[PDB]
Parts: structure tokens; sequence; C-alpha cells
């Protein structure tokens, strides 16, 4: 039950049946970046005050 | 305590005297069914501090 399983696990007791654990990860990594020539057109523009 | 009576009645004293406070809640030791290291983290030991 949810209170029938609780003493199992705080004490220390296998109830018959498993898990599986998934977490979540996040890195922080560096890049290279390569184009052939012409591959945009970027126009460019007017200013405006 | 100190010692009220002869020792032949002292349990049906005590018995009744304690009949309140002993289903109360529980007594500062439950630390026989908390494995070591559930005593380090900080749930489930308020009587770490």
């Amino acid at each position: 039950s949810p209170v029938a399983l609780y003493h199992q696990l705080k004490t220390g007791l296998h109830p018959g049946f498993g898990f599986t654990v998934v977490r979540q990860d996040r890195f922080v990594t560096e890049n290279v970046l390569f184009s052939e020539r012409a591959s945009e057109a970027y126009f460019l523009g007017q200013l405006q005050v | 305590a100190a010692p009220a009576g002869p020792g032949a009645d002292m349990q049906q004293r005590f018995l009744n005297a304690w009949r309140q406070r002993l289903a109360h809640g529980r007594v500062r030791w439950v630390a026989e069914c908390q494995m070591t290291a559930e005593q380090f983290m900080q749930p489930d030991n308020a009587n770490l501090a």
C-alpha cells in the first residue's frame, strides 16, 4: 500500500519488485561552423529615427 | 518517579497513569529501525540536532 510499502523501503527490505531510474542531464559544448560561399542572401538596409 | 505504596500494585498505578501520554507519540529512540547515515540525512531525524 502507500503505507505498507513505506515500512519496507525505510527499513531496507526488498518488496519483490524493482525499478528503473531515469535522469536528465545538460552540458556546455563548443562548436565549429562550416558553410560554403554564397549560401545566403543577407540584404542590408535603412535606419529609422 | 519516586516509589509510592507497596510494589504489589505499582504496575496498576503506572499502567493507568501512563495510559494517556504513551499512545500520544513516540519515544526519542526510533533509531533501532534506522540504518546508518539515515541519521546523517536531514529528514527522518528531528533528533539529529
